[PDB]
């Protein structure tokens, strides 16, 4: 079965998800996923093709347990982890403020949507993030925007130059 | 204890002082730049004197389509290739009607002054009338058409094709997936004043050129609503003009955004227009060049230029690419024929003489072409052959633009022939522009689109076109056709037969 | 000039038969409906549905997509253009809501377009009539220019808060009667301004300015903690349906039917004054068309969803609790209204009788649907500690 | 088939090729104006004129008849078609008269459609609302069941009065304002119906059969007199425009306006009725519309007949002697109503104030156009002595 | 708290009540029978719902008419000769819609029954519709048109030629003159029955036919409220059936609506059709005979059987005079083509043959003559012929029927050519059948109608003319010609050259 929209990947992982069944594990399996697939730091391209409906799944279990494990001002205030969102919104948004060039920015924004995402923090506080944190990635990424030559620029991004034609 | 009533502009003129202040009134977006408190809007308007004139344009457009046209049965007098032409052109136009939607809501939060969000309020309301006229035209062939598939369920037929892709780009994520302002340009300074509002006009041109009377009908009334848009786009700059941050980024955001919407629209509109139509109106190359060099590169943009907007340091490359880009794309759109959700024609003889005529040139490469394909049994069921295996044969890789999602094939092409490819943390990537090029070295993060062949690697044709429902109600015949004749048209066995099988062309660089 | 110059090929002999000879026998597919394939929520297909569902195009990975991966381009950061991790709330399908009035833009329009020219001829035959002269002088100059004022911002507020939500809706269905909602409140904000300005032209002395109503709401105290739950549903919800469910479920229901139904429309008519009830009609059916739709998609496809109903229920449930609070001491500062009335207008027991149908109501058609146990003794009580 | 059989000229090559080839370079005519040889009332000629002056085929023998002749077939006996005979008012052209609201068919039916669509959603905003819960019992049972129903029979009884005249007219601007003015009665008559037939709905022991409102109409005291003048305004007139002239100018524009909006316009809602204002704000409106045209009929046309001014205007004195008579009488016997209602609901001083109103009204926009001199005091009077 | 509501039907079921009894509440007209009280109406209609039903028709119509239709310049593209039909067609209709507003106005006060009232009240409403999309149809062919003149002016210009007498007589003053229940014959149970709703719908056939989209989108609406008219008449027969004068005076005053009506259009409305059109669609023979002898005269007319309804006892009559009416008519018609606010055009080589082969016989009367005219110069201005010097040659009076105003020609016509004068009191009266000679020997003071002989007699042709506006906007040129084309138009001054003196054809007797 290799289908698009159904396939053995995607059943494979609907079977490991029924598993979870304790916030902590299935919380930290939703977290470790989003390392391992997702964002161009991705640890791996193996499931390019499903990982994104993958998640899902995984994102769905993760909330039903977490409404059923948090009390009322927890499923509000607190991540799936247990952390304070307010003081993980503001320590994040303090070092991208502090966030030297957009280099480091662009580390911070991208890791903080993989660790933090909706079913861990709450979506107010998330989306919250999302505004401040593009703002300074974006102000720092588009000064001077095209100064760079593309031959550096390759070099910035570590890419590996495999073919050129022109 | 005279007859008296209050209007529209009466409301407005209080309309500003509708907002006030509080600590958190703010935008929840992220932005690079502040839209000024006191921006004012062109058109005063409330909610029940814009449903009011509205509604008068709907009933005059309904009224055309549900009498005097479906009597004059205008469904069916149209040329088959334009019937499959309205399949693309009013479903495509639909999702950046839609995404608009979205799009101008996100306009509407950034907006601090009440008459500046009024104004993003009204097209909002507007582009839900254009999705649903969009809708409308292809609800309308369904029904009353020559041929019903594709134009019936296009939402879901379209994802089988790669010229969707890149319509979702400039269409949809371009125009909500940003900075509320680099939004706004590909929507609004871009999109439609110098793409959109020219398009809609001339594609009633077209279809009335076609026997296409419906479409005039609906698109023509689309038109009138515009104008506010445009304002909406004019505005965004003003408001924006006097914040340190525009000098520093406004023309990064705007040339982004023109080359964004001109990469897809060059060569696709083009393509449709020469490709898809019988009795042609006028040559792309004249109409493009008018279009974004004269009306909008010119006129329309230097009338910003007191606001520190400048022309697009990229509005060279896109002329110099844009004379053989739609030429060169439909060889690949043609070729790939199976995996769309309309029926598609060689160019005939008359047709061949057109374009020799415009582009001088064009037989030698793309003319011959097309006879050798043909010559091969492209029209053929029996065949066994597709355009396709010809690329193969004479090892013409087709890419996928990881950036705008456009096809190309560097050693076939006419116009651009730059390929760049480059591997970063495990994965492959295929750039066909020094900008789109810079814009994922930059942006990594946003440009993650996995291409047809990424996911359609190691399947069958026929599978892929099964498991997505290109299939007419017989349940055997495909959507999709060669060729725009009522007889011997192909099957899902005959596309099995070919036993084609998908394979990334990357993998093939070490 | 008289035939003019461009050919058209629908009459034009010779383009003509050149389509008509390109025609096939028959139509090459008779399935002549177009969204076929849409599973129909009522008897057969209503063509609401043919032209809306699926309009977005949404992937597989977002509850009830057809399309297949990623977006083409995202936001800085990475996030997607529409995305599961924009809403609390979870579903087996984005697109199994649908407005029980099948409200796409045409009719839509078409209603409100009738709305305001008879609105235009109700005026102008109330002015003609001179109707004016039975309305109570205090009631006109206190209560409708300052108060009924005031009220166009908290309606004006809760239309804003809908601006989010016209972005991050995830389904065609659902933005559509989002926008619809939105549009009816800045609607309503706009016709108490309307007639504001309509009282400008008939009685002398009148100031159609907005100054003294926006100081009201913006300083006074009968609308303090309104302003303060208006300027939180708004702008400190970022989650597009906690936005919409609070608003419309929450706040709305209670403090907005209770100042809209038990204040304006109830008071009024006591002194004279058929103008403002003529405005609130729109409001109350507005309200009661909104209220279909609120019901179908946090009820009826949310709330009772195959997978997630219990889920759903116990967010809804947290956002009631959430809001109920800053709405109920909303209703206690207007409770300091009813001090500023003539003596005999109305006393204690009609307001608090009053309180309750509103509560009643709300619960009925509300927390009841997710099992939120709502005391309403309780809640009344709690309001009315506001009156002096 | 596909195609169909019939052939189109407009589209057919072989038909539209024929076609083409007879027409002319250009028109014929330069003046492309329907109707151009009519006199504009206004700046320049409107559809409204174009369309319909001119339409009733009178000759030159009736004033400003175009035609020439005698008709072509009469009545046994040797009546015409139509004729001056039908009416003691002359004038030197007909077709002079204009509504001033310019109202031909289509303007007409959309504009109540409008109406009839709006009332539906009202209605059914108002039920959802739950807005009956403040209604009081008595008011509703008795006031608006009895009552407000027998008023029905009153602009039934005034909509007849016009099927004379829709026959005689003697213009077609004139027979089409008639014809809306007796049609918007018909309407009223069937919305007070309308809204007993929805509180029977609502209200689970209300009837709405019409016994009741009728018995009360037929053989109460309320409006003895009331149907005593619409029982001869109707039958025993004769005269179209003595008809119009008297059931507009006179009759309904005295106790119709008395009734409609100095009684149940003015209490009910202080017996928390919105439901009845909302339908009266109607018979206002279109009162109101109905007025305009009255006026500019009877006094800008004929009142101001520059040849017959001072003869037709001692008609209608004439006739607004003869009939504020009954008018004055029907007044007197709904006086008795007062009476009937609950203790406290309204005193002598108020509708002194309202009858001085409805006169004062009248006296402003119809009796002083005809200079007939009446005394405000003497009728205000008159009418009072009908209380306990 | 359900959301609830109230229809139509539910407050129309009580409607019947809303009457009340006293004594003077009866018809203030003459008549000989009696509706009975107790009759019910087919549709449960108040007049709000009513408006909505129409309110929707008039969208699409009107929507069609300024979008779709004007901008495929519909109003041009239709033949000269059915541009020139329609001038006749659609304002002729108009005064029968007119006068039908009087006429249910008096059956509105004729009817006792509220529900009666209340039908009849609808149809007055829908005959004022009715009036103004008449109205309109002229007023969109002024406006777009090729020749506005007569479509500009109907109204007036009408009143020269003799065709609009007879006109007159069948939808004005036969709809509104005499008992309640005769005008209820004459216009609903004959007039729309028999003729109008069959008609209607022919006429956007032949206007299809003709390029003409503008009449059917129109005239197709109208035709859409004629059910209810229907019942309208029907309900008249079932409301007097019950009283003993029915038995004695119904089938006289059907038999005289219906020899009145079919009188004028069996003649009328044939030429119309046949002559005012290039393209044909069905010969007036085989038509006739369809709508009034099987259709209406049988199956229609059956179903009143039950009430004491017998066919026409000039039914036999009507079918033998008929044949040739329509084509003896367009002789006098052509002949006196100077009288008309239109353009006549003589049958071209096609035509003739279509004439033929379905009026065997046709050529050597009608075609011979027209060629001879033709031959003349009748259509060149410097000939100075005009056919009615052809008729005065060859001693061929034409004459005026005192009672249907047809014009009629005993000497020449193939059909008919019985004739009787009689004089009385100093005034003679020429009769063409023996019917209405009856009618005026019964009723002489019902029919007094002065003919156009009479009135112009003495009078030079051009003066009348001149007289009556019959000029175009350059105060020049003819309003009516003798032929279609675009050049060699007729002035006054072509006419007066003729010197031709109207004469009154009686007197010949003295
Ligand atoms: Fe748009
Ligand atoms: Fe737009
Ligand atoms: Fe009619
Ligand atoms: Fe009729």
């Amino acid at each position: 079965k290799l289908g698009i929209h159904s396939n053995d990947t995607r059943d494979a992982w609907v079977n490991k998800i029924a598993q979870l069944n304790t916030l902590e594990k299935a919380a930290e399996m939703l977290k470790q996923f989003r390392m391992d697939h997702t964002t161009p730091f991705r640890n791996s391209y193996e499931l390019d093709n499903d990982y994104l409906w993958i998640e899902a799944k995984l994102e769905e279990k993760v909330a039903v347990l977490k409404a059923r494990a948090f009390n009322e001002v927890d499923f509000r205030h607190k991540t799936a982890f247990g952390e304070d969102a307010k003081s993980v919104l503001d320590g994040t948004v303090a070092k991208m403020n502090a966030a030297k060039d957009k280099w480091e920015a662009e580390k911070i924004h991208i890791g903080f949507r993989q660790a933090y995402k909706p079913p861990i923090m709450p979506v107010n506080y998330f989306l919250d993030g999302e505004r401040q944190l593009g703002t300074r990635l974006m102000e720092l990424r588009n000064l001077n925007y095209y100064d760079t030559p593309l031959e550096e620029l390759r070099k910035q991004r570590g890419v590996r130059v495999v073919h050129l034609q022109s | 204890r005279a007859p008296t009533s209050v209007n529209a502009q009466e409301v407005h003129r209080w309309l500003q002082s509708f907002n006030w202040d509080f600590k958190n009134n703010r935008t929840k977006y992220a932005t690079k730049y502040k839209m000024a408190n006191e921006t004012k809007e062109q058109f005063k308007l409330i909610a029940k004197e814009y449903a009011r004139m509205e509604a008068v344009k709907d009933e005059r457009q309904f009224g055309s389509l549900q009498d005097a046209l479906t009597r004059l049965n205008a469904g069916v007098r149209v040329h088959p290739k334009w019937n499959e032409t309205m399949k693309v052109v009013s479903n495509f136009l639909e999702v950046g009607e839609y995404n608009a939607i979205a799009a101008t809501g996100m306009l509407w939060d950034s907006a601090q002054a009440a008459e500046q969000k009024n104004g993003y309020l009204a097209q909002v309301l507007d582009e839900i009338r254009h999705t649903h006229q969009c809708a409308y035209v292809n609800y309308y062939f369904a029904k009353n058409g020559q041929d019903p598939a594709g134009h019936n369920d296009a939402r879901r037929t379209r994802t089988i094709g790669p010229l969707w892709k890149g319509m979702k780009r400039v269409f949809s994520d371009g125009f909500i997936s940003g900075d509320a302002v680099e939004c706004s340009l590909n929507l609004q300074l871009v999109g439609e004043a110098c793409f959109t509002n020219p398009l809609i006009v001339a594609v009633t041109e077209w279809a009335a050129a076609n026997g296409d009377e419906i479409t005039p009908t609906v698109f023509l009334s689309i038109e009138t609503d515009e104008l506010r848009h445009m304002a909406n786009g004019y505005q965004t700059v003003v408001s924006i003009a006097n914040d340190p941050a525009s000098a520093k980024y406004l023309n990064t955001d705007l040339n982004n955004a023109f080359w964004t919407q001109q990469k897809y629209f060059t060569p696709v509109l083009g393509m449709l227009f020469e490709y898809g139509s019988k009795f042609k109106v006028e040559p792309w190359v004249k109409t493009w060049d008018r279009w974004v060099y004269e009306d909008w590169g010119g006129i329309w943009i230097g009338r910003l230029g007191k606001y520190g907007v400048e022309s697009p340091r990229s509005l060279k490359d896109a002329k110099q690419d844009a004379y053989w880009a739609h030429h060169d794309l439909y060889l690949l759109a043609y070729a790939l024929w199976p995996t769309g959700f309309f029926r598609l024609a060689l160019p005939d003889q008359e047709e061949m003489e057109w374009f020799e005529a415009n582009y001088p040139g064009w037989y030698d490469h793309y003319g011959k072409i097309y006879e050798e394909w043909r010559a091969r049994g492209c029209e053929d069921p029996s065949s066994g052959f597709i355009p396709l295996m010809w690329f193969i044969e004479n090892n013409h890789p087709i890419y996928i633009d990881r950036v705008s999602q456009v096809p190309f094939c560097p050693s076939l092409a006419k116009g651009a022939s730059t390929l760049r490819v480059h591997e970063y943390n495990g994965e492959m990537h295929t750039f066909s522009d020094q900008w789109g090029e810079r814009m994922w070295l930059a942006e990594p993060e946003r440009y993650e689109c996995q291409n047809i062949f990424e996911q359609y690697e190691g399947r069958e044709l026929s599978e892929v076109i099964a498991e997505l429902h290109g299939l007419r109600s017989d349940g055997k015949t495909l959507i999709a056709q060669p060729h725009v004749r009522g007889d011997k048209l192909w099957t899902l066995d005959d596309i099995k037969r070919l036993n084609c099988v998908f394979k990334n062309p990357v993998k093939a660089f070490n | 000039s008289m035939l003019g110059e461009r050919r058209r090929g629908l009459t034009d002999p010779e383009m003509a038969a050149v389509i008509l000879k390109a025609l096939p026998e028959a139509p090459l597919d008779g399935n002549n409906k177009m969204g076929y394939f849409v599973t129909p929520r009522w008897k057969r297909l209503t063509e609401y549905e043919a032209l809306t569902v699926y309009a977005q195009p949404n992937a597989d990975w977002i509850a009830g997509g057809l399309d297949w991966g990623d977006w083409t381009q995202k936001f800085h950061g990475g996030r997607p253009s529409w995305g599961n991790e924009t809403t609390e709330l979870r579903t087996v399908d984005w697109f199994k809501h649908r407005d029980p009035l099948r409200r796409w833009h045409a009719p839509y329009v078409k209603d409100k377009a009738e709305e305001w020219r008879y609105t235009d001829r109700f005026l102008q035959g109330y002015s003609a009539d001179g109707q004016i002269r039975a309305m109570n002088p205090t009631w006109r100059d206190e209560f409708i220019n300052r108060y009924w004022g005031a009220f166009l911002f908290n309606e004006y507020g809760l239309f804003n808060a809908h601006s989010q939500g016209a972005r991050e809706a995830l389904s065609d269905v659902t933005r559509v009667s989002l926008a619809f909602w939105g549009f009816d409140k800045i609607d309503i904000a706009q016709m108490i301004q309307l007639e504001r300005g309509f009282l400008a032209k008939i009685v002398p002395g009148f100031d159609e300015s907005t100054a003294v109503p926006k100081a009201e709401w913006t300083n006074g105290e009968v609308y303090k903690s309104a302003r303060l739950a208006v300027e939180g549903l708004w702008q400190e919800v970022f989650d597009w349906n906690e936005s919409a469910f609070s608003v419309h479920a929450v706040y709305d229901a209670l403090f907005g039917q209770f100042v809209r139904r038990e204040f304006f429309q109830r008071l009024a008519p006591r002194f004279g004054d058929n103008l403002t009830p003529f405005f609130i009609n729109q409001a109350q059916t507005y309200f009661q068309i909104a209220k279909q739709g609120v019901q179908d998609l946090y009820y009826n496809c949310l709330g009772d969803d195959p997978e997630f109903s219990d889920y759903n229920r116990t967010v809804m449930r947290n956002w009631t609790g959430k809001w109920l609070e800053p709405t109920i001491a909303a209703l206690r500062d207007f409770m300091g209204l009813f001090a500023k009335l003539p003596a005999g207008t109305t006393d204690k027991e009609e307001i608090t009788a009053s309180l309750y149908r509103v509560v009643d109501d709300w619960i009925e058609d509300y927390a009841s649907r997710i099992d939120f146990k709502a005391d309403r003794d309780q809640i009344v009580k709690a309001v009315l500690a506001g009156l002096k």
